[PDB]
């Protein structure tokens, strides 16, 4: 089968800049290549067919070139909703094969997170488990530290983080940190705090509550 | 216009078989072939096979002996069936249609069907409020202890979408998934507007609507 | 670099 090599694997640019995706084939495929866009939780979207031919409803800032083994997909003025992975497909040789994709990230100005903390609901406490959630909202860049403290004891190993993909509108990330503990442990303590470190804060922000207000 | 609607996601036991139905509208199966493509962590995008207008099938080489594609023109249905699934067959499966009847440039895609191959048992989630406590209030829902992926979450039956973040599910040590969905709203609307997260875990047909209020 | 079923996006 034809091996399609896409490079680089990550691509980070700023809005309005031109960007180019690379797709190289293991042997000549003429111009028998198609390009696809995949947004978060989306299905692939056909952008270019046969190296350079336009597709209905696709913005004109998408174009493609190349022939033989070296092919390029180009966006001349990157927009925020262009955040996605981009895939090439060959069909000169059966079976049709796809590249491994290139991720396109967007740069933007530093944005400090807004921090919120939620105690476990009384509903969940009926089940014998307590979840404490700390939300970091609409920040950039992605790197962030979340430190948990219970009665000034550092928590380690009993929290999990999840991070959204970049937002299509404002290019920010959001993060959730969930501290999980047994109800017995949760009842044996009072002060619950998440401390948040981020480039956009001059000093760490701590959101805390005391169990039972 | 042209649409492809696939059947819902689900669990399949190892060494067992997979069945997906693709229903099409905006065109006839007698005029177009329908392709099947999957997307997995192990191998990325993979072309699996196609059923053509006249009923002939082609299957990609590593699938000839465990893949079967059938259709019902009158009912606009294409049936995908694959035998003896293992763990690396966990993937999102799409049906797809090309621009022209004979070609392979896939301009129309189904929404995908996430198939999880595992010996474990299906379990619906519990939904718990994340209650609100610069005039912007955050609130959400904790969708906890379900298997397998995915779960869909919306707010106020689709009417609230601005400021919504639904985080990727994380696998807990229990082998069960968990996620939270959050939204920021004006705090002055908390006494006037109702906020409900609509949770649906189709693998277990568990549908929960959780009202989230200030505690 | 690997595709993630949770987000339908490439992660690492």
């Amino acid at each position: 089968d034809i091996l399609l090599t896409q490079s680089p694997v990550i691509l980070s640019v700023s809005p309005g800049e031109r960007v180019s995706f690379s797709c190289r084939a293991s042997q000549s495929i003429g111009t028998n290549i198609h390009w696809y866009q995949q947004r978060t939780n989306g299905s692939p979207r056909l952008l270019i067919k046969y190296a350079s031919e336009s597709i209905s409803g696709i913005p004109s800032r998408f174009s493609g070139s190349g022939s033989g083994t070296d092919f390029t997909l180009s966006i001349n003025s990157v927009e925020s909703e262009d955040i996605a992975d981009y895939y090439c497909q060959q069909n000169n040789n059966w079976p049709t094969t796809f590249g491994a994709g290139t991720k396109l990230e967007l740069k933007r100005t530093v944005a400090a997170p807004s921090v919120f903390i939620f105690p476990p609901s009384d509903e969940q406490l009926k089940s014998g488990t307590a979840s404490v959630v700390c939300l970091l909202n609409n920040f950039y860049p992605r790197e962030a530290k979340v430190q948990w403290k219970v009665d000034n004891a550092l928590q380690s190993g009993n929290s999990q983080e999840s991070v959204t993909e970049q937002d299509s509108k404002d290019s920010t990330y959001s993060l959730s940190s969930t501290l999980t503990l047994s109800k017995a442990d949760y009842e044996k303590h009072k002060v619950y705090a998440c401390e948040v470190t981020h480039q956009g804060l001059s000093s760490p922000v701590t959101k805390s509550f005391n169990r039972g207000a | 216009q042209v649409q492809l609607k696939q059947s819902g996601p689900g669990l399949v036991q190892p060494s067992q078989s997979l069945s997906i139905t693709c229903t099409v509208s905006g065109f006839s199966l007698t005029n177009y072939g329908v392709h099947w493509v999957r997307q997995s962590p192990g191998k990325g995008l993979e072309w699996l096979g196609v059923i053509w207008s006249g009923g002939n099938t082609d299957y990609n080489t590593p699938f000839t002996s465990r893949l079967s594609i059938n259709k019902d023109n009158s009912k606009s249905q294409v049936f995908f069936k694959m035998n003896s699934l293992q763990s690396n067959d966990t993937a999102i499966y799409y049906c797809a249609r090309a621009l022209t009847y004979y070609d392979y440039e896939f301009a129309y895609w189904g929404q995908g069907t996430l198939v999880t191959v595992s010996a474990a048992s299906t379990k619906g989630p519990s939904v718990f409020p994340l209650a609100p406590s610069g005039g912007t209030a955050a609130l959400g829902c904790l969708v906890k202890d379900y298997f397998p992926e995915p779960v869909t979450v919306s707010w106020n039956s689709g009417a609230l979408t601005s400021g919504v973040h639904t985080f990727p599910a994380v696998l807990q040590s229990s082998g069960l998934y968990s996620l939270s969905s959050v939204v920021t709203v004006p705090s002055s609307s908390l006494g006037t507007q109702t906020y409900i997260c609509n949770v649906n875990h189709k693998p277990s047909n568990t549908k929960v609507d959780k009202r989230v209020e200030p505690k | 670099g690997q595709y993630d079923l949770s987000t339908r996006r490439l992660k690492g």
